[PDB]
């Protein structure tokens, strides 16, 4: 479990890393996992250079 | 319309100083004439637009009038010749042992050539020329208003 958040604090509460399912992206390296606040690389991310490229070559 | 008086004009030109050699109504209606050659029309959007396109006015004024005083004096022997004397820039003289040969203007133009004979009319060319630069632009719509740009810019 090394690097996997155990426990999530959403509204004050700590909810256990069990009781809940993540789903999560690609899966960065550890040495970078907590630059992500340990989720996953966002699609976002992948994408808003190249959208922005391709709408305004469309312009 | 743009209203002419007097005492610009005759502080402006030290020369047209005595109403007897140069009348009021001569002034006026010298003024009269140039109206037609600029339009004395004062908008805001022009390029001679105020006290620019007044000076241009006083300055053709003084254009005419030396034209006209030109031909009343003459003089061949006492009056004025028959035919007048022809106006032009004087590119070469010679009187006695001196000579002078000056640069012909680059008047390329009826207009600019009569322009050139008097030195107001070189003033008011001197002053079209340099108010004379880059152009305008008549017709189109903001076309480019309604289409999406970098940084949001006019969506």
């Amino acid at each position: 479990h090394f690097y996997e958040p155990d426990f999530w604090i959403i509204s004050g509460k700590k909810y256990h890393r069990s009781h809940l399912v993540v789903v999560r992206g690609p899966q960065p390296p550890d040495i970078l996992k907590p630059t992500y606040i340990f989720g996953g690389i966002p699609l976002t991310q992948r994408i808003y250079e190249r959208v922005y490229a391709a709408e305004r070559t469309a312009n | 319309m743009v209203i002419f008086d007097e005492h610009k004009f005759r502080t402006l030109f030290p020369e047209f100083a005595d109403p007897a050699a140069y009348p009021d109504v001569r002034l006026q209606m010298y003024f009269d004439i140039a109206c037609e050659f600029i339009s004395d029309r004062d908008s805001p959007y022009r390029i001679l637009n105020g006290k620019a396109l007044e000076a241009c006015l006083y300055l053709l004024t003084a254009h005419l009038l030396s034209l006209s005083t030109m031909q009343v004096q003459g003089a061949a022997g006492g009056g004025v010749t028959a035919g007048g004397t022809q106006g032009g820039f004087i590119t070469s003289a010679t009187v006695g042992e001196v000579s002078v040969a000056k640069l012909a203007p680059p008047a390329k133009n009826g207009w600019q050539w009569w322009l050139s004979g008097t030195p107001y009319g070189q003033e008011l060319w001197a002053l079209l020329s340099v108010k004379a630069v880059g152009g305008f632009y008549i017709g189109g719509l903001p076309e480019r208003r309604g289409f999406r740009k970098v940084g949001g810019t006019f969506w």
